[PDB]
Parts: C-alpha cells; sequence; structure tokens
C-alpha cells in the first residue's frame, strides 16, 4: 500500500523519510544514514525535472503541477505545496490518486505538530549557504513521528 | 519546421572541476530552456552547422560526476557516437584518470566512435600541471584530435567542434545521389482498350 | 469562485469572540512596550514589525493548509486573495483596493473596520510617533516572502491620529527565485 | 484514451518524430523538443534505479482501436524498472518502451489504468506502422529525424479514427 | 451571537509572549537582519530565542518571569470588566469566601481563553483551592527530540506564567495582591495546576 513518505522543503532538502522494509501493518526505517539522502537526490531531481517540463508544456492560465508518476511497478505521488514543501509518496497500484490524505496530512499533522511547534523551526534550515541542497539537519517532534505512524499504518 | 538532415551526440566528460561548463557556455547556444544542470544531472547543449550541403545538429551532453550520478552515467554513454574528454593543464590528477575516462567511453558507446581531447584553462599556461608534449603523444597513438584551449579565445574550440563533426560526418556520411524528378510526358484522351 | 469558499471556511473553522479579547491582548502586548522602553514611542514600531514578522512565517503555511491555494505571481491575484479570502478566514473583515499604480505594482489596502485598534483611544504623546496596527506590516511582510515573492510594506495613515482610514501601501520590489539543489559538482 | 501529440524518441537519447495533431498553438520552439526528449530519456534511466523493497503482468487485450486491423492475442510489455505513465492536470503523458530500445511518449489532452489498456494497443498500433512504413525505405538511413512524408498521413487517419 | 474572528490566530498569538518577553529583555538596544524603506531592523526568530532561556542567568530569567504575569495581570484585570458585562451574577467586591469565586473562574474566564472548564478543584477550607486541568490548550502541540523528555519541562516552564498573571487579574478586579505557584501533575487516563493565597 505505502512504501515510502518524504518531504522535500524549500531549499531542496529532503527531511522526513519513512521506509517500510516489509510494508504490512508495521516495518523499520528512517534511517538517513543508510543512503536515504542519496535516495532522495535521485526522488528530488526526479520531480524536479518533471516539474519543470510541465510550466514549459502548459496552456490555460492556472499551470498544473504533478499528481502522479507512474512505473511498470509502482507510484509515485505529489501533493506541492505553494510554499514550496512537497508532500511526495511511494505506493502500490489497485487503488486511485491519494491526494486526499496528502492533503490530510498538511491540514492535520504538519500544521498542527510543526509550524505551530514553536519550540522547534518551520525553515528547518541552520542558517547557512550551505543549506542550498548540502546540508543535512531533522526535525525529530515525538508527537509528529507517533501519529504520523499511527494513521499510515491501516494502509499496509 | 525541423528541417535538418543528421543528428550526432556528443559526450563531454572529465573529472569534476576541471572546466567543462564553462568550456561549453562560451562556444555554442546555451541557457535556452534547459532546466539546469545536477537536477536530472548530464546538462544537453545544441549547435547547428552543416558540412558539404547537409545540415547537421549537435546535442552536447556534459557529463557531471557527484558519485551519486556514476550508475545513472553508463547509461548516457549508451549510443553516443562523438565524444570530447576535457583536462586541465593546471590540476594533475585529471590526467592520471583521463585513460581510465577513454577505456570506459571505448567501452559500451558505440561500434566506433571519435575521441577528441582538449586542454582547458590554457590562461594558467604558465601553471603547468602536464606537458603539452605528453598530451599531445598520447593522443598520437590513441588516434585523438587533440586542442589547447585559453578559454578567453573561443577561436581554437570552435575550430575543433567543425573538425570534429567533418571526420565524424565522413565516417557515417551516406551515399546520396540525386531528388531532381523531372520525367513528364503523356498527356492524351486515353483511347483505351481492356 | 473565492468569496464562497471563504464563507464555506467559514462555517468550519474553530471561532471565539473577537470583542473582549484580542483587542484587550494586542493593546496588553503594546502597553508593554510603551513601559518596557519607558515611554518611547519610534521603537515600538520597529520591535512589533520584527514580532509580526516572525508570526506571519508560521501564519502562512496555516493558511495555505485551510486552503488549497498555487504561488501567486502578479499583483492582480495577491490583490484578490488578500481582500477576499486572507483577511475573511482570519479576521472576519475585508479590506479594498484602491490607489493602483502604473505598471500594475503598487497599491493600497485601506480597511474598513479593524479588530486590532476596535475601541482604543490613543494619548496625546504619540499624535505623531506610533503606529499602532504594525504588526500587520509584520504579517505582510513576514508571510508574503514565503511563498517567494518579495515585497515591501507600511502603513500611511490611521484612524487614531488623522480623519483619514487605515491604509498600507504594499510595493512589489522583486520576485525571487528557487534555487538549484547544489552548488555544482 | 485520447491523444493530441505523437512524439517518437531514439535508443540514444534525442528525438526523431514529433507532430502536434491540431494543438493549433506553438508553445515550445522546435529546438526545445530536443532537450524534452533526452530530460524523458533520463528520468526514464532514473526511474530504474529507485525501487522501494519490491524485488517480485502487463495483458492488454483488442479494443478495435482504428476504423481489419493489426493484431488479435493478450501479449506482455517490456519495461517494469522504467518510467510509464505521467499524470496531471492539463495533460496526461503516455510511453512505450519496445524490446529494442526505442520509446514512443504519447501527450494526451483527456484527463482522469484502464487509459493504459487503451493507451499501448495505439502505441503498439504506431509501432507496426513504424515497422511498415519507415524501417522498408533505403532513403532513411538509421539514427536520423524521419522525413518521410508516407508516415504522417498513415498515422493521421488512425488518430483522427480514434477521435 | 457575537462578532467573532478565528481561534488559531488567537492561540499562535498566545503562544509567543515568551520571546518577545526575551526580546524585550536582552533586546534593551547568531542574529540576523532586515530592511525596509531606508532602514534596517535586526530579527532574532523564536527557536533561537526561546533557547537562550536554557542557558539563562538567574536574575535575568527571574525578571523575564515578572514581565510574563505582568501581561497576564494587564489583560486579566482588564478581562473582569467585558465578563462583569457578560453576566457575572451572584458576588461581590470584598468577597467574604472564596468557592464562589472559584466556581465563577472555571466556567466564565476559561470558557472564554480556552473554551472549557477548569475540571478540578480541590478545597483546603483556610484558602488554598487547587485548580486542576488535564489537557491545557496552548500546548497541545510541543514536543521536543526523539526521547529527550527530561530537557523539554524546564525549557517550556516560561509558558505557564500566563495564567499566574490571569488569576492575579481577576482577583485584582475584586480586590487585593496574592500569591502563586503552579505545577504541572499529569492525569490518570485519556496535566497543571494553580493555588490560590
Amino acid at each position: 500500500g505505502i512504501y515510502s513518505f518524504w518531504i522535500f522543503d524549500r531549499h531542496c532538502n529532503c527531511i522526513f523519510d519513512r521506509e517500510w522494509t516489509l510494508a504490512s501493518n508495521s516495518a523499520s526505517g528512517t534511517i538517513n544514514s543508510k543512503q536515504n539522502e542519496e535516495d532522495a537526490k535521485l526522488l528530488y531531481g526526479m520531480i524536479f525535472s518533471l516539474r519543470s517540463i510541465t510550466q514549459k508544456l502548459s496552456k490555460g492560465s492556472v499551470k498544473n503541477d504533478i499528481r502522479s508518476i507512474s512505473t511498470g511497478k509502482y507510484r509515485v505521488h505529489t501533493y506541492c505545496t505553494a510554499s514550496g514543501l512537497w508532500f511526495v509518496l511511494l505506493s502500490d497500484f489497485k487503488q486511485q490518486s491519494y491526494t486526499q490524505v496528502l492533503q490530510y496530512i498538511y491540514s492535520h499533522i504538519y500544521v498542527k505538530y510543526v509550524s505551530n511547534n514553536l519550540l522547534s523551526p518551520y525553515d528547518f534550515a541552520e542558517n547557512e549557504n550551505e543549506m542550498r541542497g548540502q546540508g543535512t539537519r531533522k526535525i525529530t517532534n515525538r508527537n509528529f513521528i507517533s501519529v504520523l505512524e499511527s494513521f499510515l499504518a491501516p494502509m499496509v | 519546421g525541423y528541417d535538418y538532415d543528421y543528428l550526432f551526440k556528443i559526450v563531454l566528460i572529465g573529472d569534476s572541476g576541471v572546466g567543462k561548463s564553462n568550456l561549453l557556455s562560451r562556444f555554442t547556444t546555451d541557457e535556452f530552456n534547459i532546466e539546469s544542470k545536477s537536477t536530472i544531472g548530464v546538462e544537453f547543449a545544441t549547435r547547428t552547422i552543416e558540412v558539404e550541403n547537409k545540415k547537421i545538429k549537435a546535442q552536447i551532453w556534459d557529463t557531471a560526476g557527484q558519485e551519486r550520478y556514476r550508475a545513472i552515467t553508463s547509461a548516457y554513454y549508451r549510443g553516443a557516437v562523438g565524444a570530447l574528454i576535457v583536462y586541465d593543464i593546471s590540476k594533475s590528477s585529471s590526467y592520471e584518470n583521463c585513460n581510465h575516462w577513454l577505456t570506459e567511453l571505448r567501452e559500451n558507446a558505440d561500434d566506433n566512435v571519435a575521441v577528441g581531447l582538449i586542454g582547458n584553462k590554457s590562461d594558467l599556461a604558465h601553471l603547468r600541471a602536464v606537458p603539452t608534449d605528453e598530451a599531445k603523444n598520447f593522443a598520437m597513438e590513441n588516434q585523438m584530435l587533440f586542442t589547447e584551449t585559453s578559454a578567453l579565445n573561443s577561436d581554437n574550440v570552435d575550430k575543433a567542434f567543425r573538425e570534429l563533426i567533418v571526420a565524424i560526418f565522413q565516417m557515417v556520411s551516406k551515399h546520396q545521389v540525386d531528388l531532381s524528378g523531372s520525367g513528364t510526358n503523356n498527356m492524351g484522351s486515353n483511347g483505351a482498350p481492356k | 469562485s473565492l468569496k464562497a469558499m471563504g464563507e464555506e471556511i467559514w462555517k468550519n473553522k474553530t471561532e471565539k469572540i473577537n470583542t473582549e479579547l484580542f483587542t484587550l491582548t494586542y493593546g496588553s502586548i503594546v502597553a508593554q512596550l510603551c513601559q518596557d522602553y519607558e515611554r518611547d514611542f519610534n521603537k515600538v514600531n520597529d520591535h512589533l514589525y520584527s514580532m509580526g514578522y516572525n508570526i506571519g512565517c508560521r501564519l502562512i503555511e496555516d493558511f495555505l493548509a485551510r486552503t488549497a491555494l498555487p504561488r501567486c505571481e502578479n499583483l492582480v491575484k495577491t490583490s484578490e486573495v488578500l481582500s477576499k479570502c486572507a483577511f475573511k478566514i482570519f479576521l472576519n473583515i475585508t479590506p479594498n483596493i484602491t490607489n493602483w499604480s502604473h505598471n500594475k505594482d503598487t497599491f493600497s489596502l485601506i480597511l474598513d473596520e479593524n479588530p486590532l485598534a476596535d475601541f482604543v483611544e490613543l494619548p496625546m504623546d504619540a499624535m505623531k510617533s506610533l503606529w499602532y496596527s504594525n504588526i500587520l506590516c509584520g504579517v505582510l511582510k513576514g508571510s508574503l516572502e514565503m511563498v517567494q515573492l518579495d515585497c515591501d510594506v507600511w502603513f500611511v495613515s490611521d484612524i487614531l491620529r488623522g480623519d483619514s482610514q487605515t491604509e498600507i501601501k504594499v510595493k512589489l520590489n522583486r520576485i525571487l527565485k528557487d534555487e538549484i539543489p547544489i552548488g555544482e559538482d | 484514451m485520447a491523444i493530441e501529440t505523437i512524439l517518437v524518441i531514439n535508443k540514444s537519447g534525442g528525438l526523431i518524430y514529433q507532430r502536434n495533431f491540431t494543438n493549433d498553438e506553438q508553445k515550445l520552439n522546435s529546438n526545445e523538443y530536443l532537450i524534452l526528449a533526452s530530460t524523458l530519456h533520463g528520468v526514464f534511466a532514473i526511474a530504474s534505479q529507485l525501487t522501494p523493497k519490491a524485488l517480485q503482468n502487463t495483458i492488454p487485450y483488442i479494443p478495435y482501436v482504428g476504423m481489419d486491423d493489426f493484431f488479435k492475442e493478450p501479449f506482455t510489455n517490456w519495461n517494469k524498472s522504467g518510467l510509464r505513465q505521467l499524470c496531471t492536470d492539463q495533460f496526461t503523458m503516455f510511453i512505450y518502451q519496445t524490446l529494442t530500445g526505442l520509446k514512443f511518449v504519447a501527450i494526451s489532452s483527456s484527463v482522469m489504468n484502464l487509459a493504459i489498456q487503451i493507451a499501448d494497443n495505439f502505441l503498439r498500433k504506431v509501432y507496426c506502422l513504424y515497422s511498415d512504413y519507415v524501417m522498408k525505405d533505403p532513403s532513411y538511413s538509421m539514427e536520423m529525424p524521419i522525413r518521410s512524408n508516407l508516415f504522417d498521413e498513415k498515422v493521421k487517419k488512425m488518430v483522427e479514427n480514434l477521435q | 451571537s457575537l462578532p467573532k474572528v478565528s481561534q488559531s490566530v488567537y492561540q499562535m498569538l498566545l503562544n509567543e509572549m515568551v520571546p518577545l518577553a526575551m526580546g524585550i529583555e536582552r533586546q534593551i538596544s547568531i542574529k540576523r537582519l532586515k530592511i525596509e524603506e531606508h532602514h534596517t531592523v535586526d530579527i532574532i526568530r523564536s527557536h533561537n530565542l526561546i533557547h537562550e532561556l536554557y542557558k539563562a542567568d538567574e536574575e535575568e530569567k527571574e525578571k523575564v518571569l515578572a514581565r510574563l504575569r505582568n501581561i497576564g495581570f494587564q489583560i486579566g484585570l482588564k478581562l473582569s470588566e467585558l465578563l462583569i458585562f457578560s453576566n457575572n451574577p451572584n458576588l461581590k467586591f470584598k468577597e467574604m469566601d472564596l468557592l464562589l469565586i472559584m466556581k465563577f473562574i472555571c466556567r466564565d474566564v476559561w470558557k472564554q481563553i480556552f473554551g472549557k472548564q477548569i475540571d478540578n478543584l480541590k478545597t483546603n477550607h483556610r484558602g488554598t483551592f487547587y485548580l486542576l486541568d488535564y489537557d491545557y490548550r496552548p500546548i497541545q502541540s510541543f514536543s521536543l527530540e526523539e526521547d529527550a523528555k527530561n530537557e523539554e519541562l524546564k525549557m517550556i516552564e516560561p509558558f505557564l506564567e500566563i495564567p499566574v498573571g490571569i488569576i492575579r487579574g481577576v482577583l485584582s478586579s475584586l480586590g487585593y495582591s496574592s500569591e502563586e505557584v503552579i505545577c504541572l501533575a499529569s492525569f490518570i487516563d485519556r496535566g497543571v495546576s494553580f493555588h490560590v493565597q
């Protein structure tokens, strides 16, 4: 149902990446150390190149953005908010677009527990010029991870 | 429309920081609407010349080295017909693996390629990491076109591209004869009998 | 289009009373800066601006979470959404858009009523030294840059010092870019 | 379902054919199509390499597209670790790799799994016209744009037979 | 009924007079900068301003915590008259007992700031009334890192000095100055504690 969940900031950093080794109701993952950063660079560059070629190919006035990228095995689902903060999500087949869940996370978990957390920041940047893509920092909030592993767990 | 005749792909390969991308922008159309480099890796640039009353379109793919894209680059040399190994005379460790780039590019590019070798940043000629006569010799027993580019004068690199497209042209120059289409007669009133 | 969806968000949002709270809260935290500096008034504007910045930068993600909006680019669209579904959602009021520039750049933001200076009378020593609702310039300067614009806001006049209206003359100076995810190889 | 633009790219990156069908607009100058086609070849390469804890059947049918027809029986595909279908709001992009490596790209102005089933039975019927009318062509060298003018109004009839 | 505005801008206003308190004490006049119309304003934001209180000199922290109850004092003694105009029946100014104004505050103030009652109230009969609420509203959304739960209570301890000032203000509306302390006091099923003096 769900293989992996990722966030990307405005300043081109993966900041959250829940992977499921065996999927199912529960699994292991979230190690940025085990080449998760290299996978994030591949995931980001893919979505950035396809988001770049969509705006050159978009007639109309309200330009569009990626809704899903299939492959022969899995799918990529996106929700690119206007503040430059991208929810990508790698899934299985036999079920339609997860855009309702992907805005439910933004409307009930991220703004509930990260942006309205005021101990931890919203920028997620130490504040240097080595934060353009090349620095790595993580929010790690205890209540955020608990409810985010709680909600996706029925979708095995 | 499009109306060109042939289309070649030419890789630019080397170590990182040897100065390939600044070499690419000065001599050819650039920054059209390309998203950038590193987002997908290996930026693409285009150059349109004509040889022998045929129109030639050349796409130059400056390969990017970041260790992360090393697996991706292999697949990008598939079908690559023109090639250019770039090295800088100031630094010296690029020439230790320039031969390795040639070996990797003789592998899985085409049946036959035409690899040039170009010395960027000859503005720092006084800072010569490797002698030009050794690289000239190493081009001579590897059948390679050899160039020294100032990076302040674009005439040398432009001349190199024109001659490289000539040598790769005659290599693939398919024979052509004529398309005149002038043979007309037979305007009658058709006394047919079947 | 918008004003239907603004009332649609005014049917599923958590509400409380705008009188007897929040004018109290903002007036108490401007009375603290009045007494904390120790009765100097051209400094409290440059602390309320620097506080409104930090309260706007986190508000913008809540506002994009409530209503699904794209990244606004021209000043037709920002001026439409600020008058129709930002101030209507958060503060129940709506402004109006006059004093439009040449070349689609710098406009004014006349506020009809104001639930920050509501039922406040301002003392005579700050007729020409204080801006009262200068958390609003903080939320606009620290909120419009977070949709990757770059702006400048300032009050021009206020009801407390002057018969003319409360208006903010927001200026577009430049539009910022998106950055490419490495320096180089 | 529907198709608005045929794009045929090579086995080595840059494209050899495109013909916007009733687009009535030219958003991209002809030169851009080359960097778009090379970008699709690159992201088709990249979408191989990321794949999650998987490592584990694409059987279309005959829907009678185009009105005898070209084939009768369910068949297979040839790419699994690779890009197959992009989906956005204005359009939807299908892509189809052959076994030899020759990708066919179809941009679709009709949006919102059965679209795969109707899509690849059209993108194999453009592959049969490619192998019938461009391969038997001694003026056509390999690795060259498709300058034949029979291939255009052999595929225009089948796509206006679709939509 | 009444004219209304949204709770999510008020609660986010209510969370952050403590960065305002350290920006008023530390800035008497890594820090950053911004500009306006031929000016500049030197900015410091909230994550790098509550964390100057984990490294606070002890007279500086205790100088800050008087200001939080001073804010609460001003909003309480300004709030009590408008809650009198709401209803506030059957109590007096000198007010010889204390439970009838502790029945007032949990039903009448704490609904108008937080929407519910103080759900527990314990009666020491010599004048120490315990006011316990289980899920306090502005501290619904604060958490530290991956199981570093010891070092966050002492980090977040300025944030309870607003309802010191609230109950100072609504009792200085009824006459006098008192003494106040706070607790944490976790629940029994799916806390905070205030005294009276």
